[PDB]
């Protein structure tokens, strides 16, 4: 088959690891380990929107895979019971000679169970006559297409919510794979290895001023104690001159140390920020790696259902030509054209179910 | 989707084998000294079935060219939107 | 390059629908197209 | 900053430039073909013999 | 046609 057992694991790996991701505003905010990046694209309100899209994308698969499994069983059961009935009909008409074949029509043989050929519907009831089997099969093929279109919709809705494009409703959904690659590109382009070097330039700049103002305050206070050796009058003079400037330089010493303490606190958080982003880049890296394997897997999944939804559809539309006015040679080639897609849909579900349950028990390992 | 909806419809034309059923009529038309009631009748459904083969092979083309021409609309909807030559002013201004 | 071999097939295929002959060059002409189409299905399946 | 504002506005007009030119040329084709239909149709009168009609 | 669907969008843009 095309959709291998390793394909179905790669999806269920992606489903497993996506449910691990949080979806609340708080739980995402804990998972990313920061508060309010300076750049826009990594702000947690965008992020908690993004994981909630993923967490809703993961929960859909339990509905999807159950729809894939239960339908493909029915595609086998209809794929055999039609093929058992149809191969018997093409065989028994070749018992009739070609000269008598044209003189008979389809309505000549809608009267009995032709050569004990019967059919069982989807509803587990039996049908025996040719005029009743062909009408029961017409309902059943019509019933299998509209089930299959409900399947292929939910598959393609699951794929195109991941990769992106128009959904079934008409909503363009941004792809989950580039939305990871958008953020992962943002985590590489960051000034965090630069601004920390820029802020440590300014702190080492402002430390040079503080280390200079300590020299000033240790000098003006030395100057301000000039007076009272003989100059009690001069004590107020130089203390008026320098004791102001001692006090003013000390107020600069008050202000700048409090700023450097605040500037160091920005470096501490941005150093913890750069660790937080670079760890988070690896978190998305696996998530991106899970989606690339989920990318390829769904494409092979969609193409098999698209093959099956085609072959059911072209079976039904050619089967609508069947009516009692058909002469009996023209009935056969028409009806033989109906069942030839049902050989492959029987074969595709057989290639699917064999490559489905073997990946289920293997997923427990 | 055009790749998936055209693979099965081609094999409906290859292994149709209705000309082989005409070859069964070809041994039933000329080879016996056959009744003209049925010689006309055997050629009657043969004339239907060749026309049914023509209506088979033409209903391919409707399903075929209904997708090919549906694709040629989509390329011309892509191949017209120039976006590089509309920005070479806008690049080099910012690049300056 | 793909629009051509859609149309150049369909023009040649509608050329045979004029004469409506039961030739097996018909099925030979489908076979080169059907293999080409099956070739083109394959790289999507071997996209991997 | 305002240069970038006009830059998109200029970019919108260049695409609006090409679009209207194809729009005008189709209406100019249609307004021609309606006009040359009407003026030749004014030759129609009962004196026309039936081949010339 | 000449006036494509992308033309009419570019005006309405």
């Amino acid at each position: 088959g095309i959709f291998t057992k390793g394909d179905l694991i790669n999806i269920k790996l992606y489903v497993k690891h996506s449910l691990e991701l949080p979806f609340t505003l708080e739980g995402v905010k804990e998972y990313i380990g920061y508060n309010d990046i300076d750049i826009d694209g990594l702000k947690p309100a965008k992020m908690a929107t993004l994981f909630k899209e993923i967490h809703d994308h993961a929960l859909s698969w339990s509905g999807v895979e159950s729809k894939v499994q239960q339908q493909s069983i029915d595609l086998e059961n209809a794929g055999k019971q039609i093929t058992l009935t149809g191969d018997e009909i093409i065989s028994v008409i070749d018992q009739m000679p070609i000269i008598e074949r044209v003189k008979n029509k389809l309505g000549d043989l809608t009267d009995k169970q032709l050569a004990e050929i019967t059919y069982t519907n989807d509803d587990k009831e039996i049908a025996v006559e040719l005029g009743n089997i062909l009408e029961s099969m017409k309902k059943d093929i019509k019933r299998q297409q509209e089930n299959t279109q409900k399947v292929k919709t939910a598959v393609s809705d699951f794929k195109l919510k991941l990769i992106g494009g128009e959904l079934s409703d008409g909503t363009i959904a941004q792809g989950l794979q580039p939305q990871i690659s958008s953020k992962k590109k943002l985590m590489d382009d960051n000034n965090l290895s630069t601004t920390i070097k820029d802020l440590q330039s300014k702190i080492d700049e402002k430390n040079k001023e503080i280390d200079q103002f300590q020299k000033d305050y240790n000098k003006y206070v030395g100057l301000a104690f000039s007076g009272m050796v003989g100059g009690i009058i001069s004590w107020a003079i130089t203390g008026g001159i320098f004791g102001d400037k001692a006090e003013k330089a000390r107020k600069q010493k008050n202000k700048l140390i409090d700023e450097v303490k605040d500037l160091q606190s920005q470096v501490k958080d941005k150093s913890a920020l750069q660790t937080s982003v670079q760890n988070l880049s690896l978190s998305f890296a696996g998530i991106h790696t899970s989606m690339v394997d989920a990318e390829e897997a769904l494409n092979h999944l969609d193409f098999m259902w698209n093959t099956m939804l085609t072959q059911i559809t072209t079976s039904r539309d050619k089967f609508d030509d069947i009516n009692d006015a058909l002469k009996l040679t023209s009935f056969v080639i028409a009806f033989k054209q109906v069942i030839e897609p049902w050989r492959d849909v029987q074969g595709s579900a057989a290639q699917l179910i064999q490559t489905f349950d073997e990946a289920l028990a293997e997923y427990k390992k | 989707d055009s790749l998936a909806q055209l693979a099965p419809v081609l094999k409906q034309l290859t292994s149709d084998a209705a000309f082989q059923t005409i070859a069964q009529i070809d041994e039933a038309l000329a080879d016996p000294s056959l009744s003209k009631d049925d010689r006309e009748a055997l050629t009657l459904e043969r004339n239907n079935l060749i026309q049914n083969l023509s209506k088979h092979i033409d209903n391919v083309i409707v399903s075929f060219t209904g997708r090919t021409s549906k694709l040629t609309n989509k390329i011309s909807d892509i191949s017209d939107m120039v976006i590089a030559e509309r920005l070479q002013d806008l690049v080099t201004q910012t690049e300056s | 390059k793909i629009e051509q071999v859609w149309i150049s097939f369909a023009e040649q295929l509608h050329k045979l629908s004029n004469d409506e002959i039961n030739q097996q060059d018909l099925s030979n002409l489908i076979n080169g197209q059907l293999d080409f189409l099956n070739n083109l299905t394959l790289q999507y399946n071997k996209l991997k």
